[PDB]
């Protein structure tokens, strides 16, 4: 006779993007002024996710 | 700058409309009832409440 079975292979994932400053320093301006002196942190996280 | 899709950030500030529920205690000593009290004092029987 002829038997049959099926298999699944995963080829992708959901594409998560993160606003780094709104995750860290949501809306308050003192937090944004403090986060500016860390420099290239949010840009490195955005670059890796891109 | 180069050609591309850039994720530029937005802005909003909301200082309006504080609502402030704050669980009131025992309400008042009710001197708005005592200055308007039905027993009106005299100088001879002047009334003091602490
Ligand atoms: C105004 O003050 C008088 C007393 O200064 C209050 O009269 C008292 O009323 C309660 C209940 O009706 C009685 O148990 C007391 O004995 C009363 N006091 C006296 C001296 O008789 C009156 O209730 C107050 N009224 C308002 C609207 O605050």
């Amino acid at each position: 006779t002829i038997a049959g079975h099926e298999e699944f292979i995963q080829t992708s994932s959901p594409k998560v993007t993160i606003d780094c400053s709104a995750f860290v320093c949501s809306n308050y301006a003192a937090c944004h002024d403090l986060l500016s002196e860390y420099g290239t942190f949010c840009d490195n996280i955005n670059s890796i996710l891109n | 700058p180069n050609t591309g899709v850039y994720d530029l950030s937005g802005f909003t500030v909301k200082p309006v409309a504080t609502v402030y529920r704050r669980i009131p205690n025992l309400p008042d000593c009710d001197i708005d009832n005592w200055l308007n009290n039905v027993s009106v004092p005299s100088p001879l029987n002047w009334e003091r409440r602490i």
